[PDB]
């Protein structure tokens, strides 16, 4: 069994230092050419960078260029990503990966495949301190509404950092609930909705609160969804 | 910069056969990569050197293709194929762009809009948000344009959509307006219009 | 003797010389199973002279010599005795005595570029045909005319070597082959490298 584990990722501030850690097994590393992947949230994957079994010869992205480092330990079968200077858009989860061929000596010379990845560490570049979120309704009016098919909600709005978990009524709404993926808006806070469509005509009056759970503030809120 | 291009997004139903067409820029020869990534997941290497299939990967999968035309072909697509795919240059690492999204066939449906108006506790706080739900809808493409006073807003919109569902096989839209309640005080026109393929005509709530 | 011949510096070298600078390791004193170096792998050139591969595993050789270098898959052909042309004459000789093994394989995916690899260089130009085994990495400007070039390159006076260019739209002919060639010596002393039969 090839083996990828990585290590080190975390929240930093702009301008931060981050050293990433890939400790390989089940294969001759130094061998092997090895990059690392990244995916920013929204984005697309794209390498930050790579370098061939002996280390003697190194690629970076130009988005990188003069503030990641890539190195490797022959000896301690493992490699890294130092990152400097970084920024907001560093945010994403950072896979290490190897190469299915052999013997590269040159970074920008041969065919690049790479058979295994590891698992990923995600990298957070902020300033927004540990913060709970704040929750609002979604406005069930019973305007527009006097059929089978009705919308209502919450809306889990300025938390930092990740994730937040929404139930409805304990895990007993399961059917039509639908929680959107957040977003990081432009204050550096996350925000998303959770909307439950549900007959209007009762399926229980007014027998719905969304329990929001924000782990890392420790915030609990079991907002109920009234007209 | 990115050296290969495949359509966006490819609809399918378990059981198909399924291509997925990639244009290279010329001079890449042989060295064509695809791989296969579940969302948030590590991607997989599928196919090396256009046409080889990788040690582990299920039969059903083969690449072809010469030149700067390859395609990706899935002889019996199982449900756990559904995911994005790309085509890769297997030099100088190009970035991977978006991929192709093989998704699940199905009939077109119209989203049901639904417009939700700001909060009293969050005009306390000093700020509004506008929500406007676009619920279980198959094209997932679609355009949601917010008017304020029949005129037209930007940048001032955030969407987010949720993967397929996995009983309905269809997805959902959040659009939301970001407004103070300095600027929310020349208001009352306030409308989402949808431009969606299941409706003959833009809908507007 | 009893430790394993050591193959794998010249086979699996990362880097390969270029042909006009082509490499020499000399093997002694130890043991080489060549069935196993048919079995590394893949490879798609194997040709023998003057001995039997299915017996070397049972011979002593006073020194074994492993030249290496990367050349086009067109040209792999020009490392046998009596063969003519650019490789042969002016870059890398076998005498007609050859005693050896030629060794060859396809390393397009480790020496070709998307827009060409120009860094591994070959010959073009020499007043004379290379001698068996000799070797020429001198870089004086080529005087193919009557004008004496004084260092300086002119419409008669060119540079000697020339580029190849690796590149993966080539196709076979005209992408890199790594090349070994194992020379088996018989000098006027003990034998070192034996097979581990013997
Ligand atoms: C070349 O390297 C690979 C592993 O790195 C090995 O399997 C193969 O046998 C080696 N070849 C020789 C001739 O040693």
């Amino acid at each position: 069994e090839v083996q990828l584990l990585e290590s080190g990722g975390g929240l930093v501030q702009p301008g931060g230092s981050l050293r990433l850690s890939c400790a390989a097994s089940g294969f001759t590393f130094s061998s092997y050419a090895m990059s690392w992947v990244r995916q920013a949230p929204g984005k697309g994957l794209e390498w930050v960078s790579a370098i061939v079994g002996s280390g003697g010869s190194t690629y970076y992205a130009d988005s990188v260029k003069g503030r990641f480092i890539i190195s490797r330990d022959n000896s301690k079968n493992t490699l890294y990503l130092q990152m400097n200077s970084l920024r907001a858009e560093d945010t994403a989860v950072y896979y290490c990966a190897k190469s299915l061929i052999y013997g590269h000596y040159d970074i920008l010379t041969g065919a690049y495949y790479f058979d295994y990845w590891g698992q990923g560490t995600l990298v957070t570049v902020s300033s927004a301190s540990t913060k709970g979120p704040s929750v609002f309704p979604l406005a069930p009016s019973s305007k527009s509404t006097s059929g089978g098919t009705a919308a209502l909600g919450c809306l889990v709005k300025d938390y930092f950092p990740e994730p937040v978990t929404v139930s409805w009524n304990s895990g007993a709404l399961t059917s039509g609930v639908h929680t959107f993926p957040a977003v990081l808006q432009s204050s550096g806070l996350y925000s998303l909705s959770s909307v439950v469509t549900v007959p209007s005509s009762s399926l229980g009056t007014q027998t719905y609160i969304c329990n929001v759970n924000h782990k890392p503030s420790n915030t609990k809120v079991d907002k109920k969804v009234e007209p | 910069a990115q050296m290969t291009q495949s359509p966006s997004s490819v609809s399918a139903s378990v059981g198909d056969r399924v291509t997925i067409p990639c244009r290279a820029s010329q001079g890449i020869g042989n060295w064509l990569a695809w791989y296969q990534q579940k969302p948030g997941k590590a991607p997989k290497l599928l196919i090396y050197a256009a046409s080889s299939l990788q040690s582990g990967v299920p039969s059903r999968f083969s690449g072809s293709g010469s030149g700067t035309d390859f395609t990706l072909t899935i002889s019996s697509l199982q449900p756990e194929d559904f995911a994005t795919y790309y085509c890769q240059q297997a030099n100088s690492f190009p970035p991977f762009g978006q991929g192709t999204r093989l998704e699940i066939k199905r009939t077109v449906a119209a989203p049901s809009v639904f417009i939700f108006p700001p909060s009293d506790e969050q005009l306390k706080s000093g700020t509004a948000s506008v929500v406007c739900l676009l619920n279980n809808f198959y094209p997932r493409e679609a355009k949601v344009q917010w008017k304020v006073d029949n005129a037209l807003q930007s940048g001032n919109s955030q969407e987010s959509v949720t993967e397929q569902d996995s009983k309905d096989s269809t997805y959902s839209l959040s659009s939301t307006l970001t407004l103070s309640k300095a600027d929310y005080e020349k208001h009352k026109v306030y409308a989402c219009e949808v431009t969606h393929q299941g409706l003959s005509s833009p809908v507007t709530k | 003797p009893t430790n394993l011949c050591p193959f794998g510096e010249v086979f699996n070298a990362t880097r390969f010389a270029s042909v006009y600078a082509w490499n020499r390791k000399r093997i002694s004193n130890c043991v080489a199973d060549y069935s196993v170096l048919y079995n590394s792998a893949s490879f798609s050139t194997f040709k023998c002279y003057g001995v039997s591969p299915t017996k070397l595993n049972d011979l002593c050789f006073t020194n074994v010599y492993a030249d290496s270098f990367v050349i086009r898959g067109d040209e792999v052909r020009q490392i046998a005795p009596g063969q003519t042309g650019k490789i042969a004459d002016y870059n890398y000789k076998l005498p007609d005595d050859f005693t050896g093994c030629v060794i060859a394989w396809n390393s397009n995916n480790l020496d070709s570029k998307v827009g060409g690899n120009y860094n591994y260089l070959y010959r073009l130009f020499r007043k004379s045909n290379l001698k068996p085994f000799e070797r020429d990495i001198s870089t004086e400007i080529y005087q193919a005319g009557s004008t004496p070039c004084n260092g300086v390159e002119g419409f008669n006076c060119y540079f000697p070597l020339q580029s190849y260019g690796f590149q993966p739209t080539n196709g076979v002919g005209y992408q890199p082959y790594r090349v070994v060639v194992l020379s088996f010596e018989l000098l006027h002393a003990p034998a070192t490298v034996c097979g581990p039969h013997h």
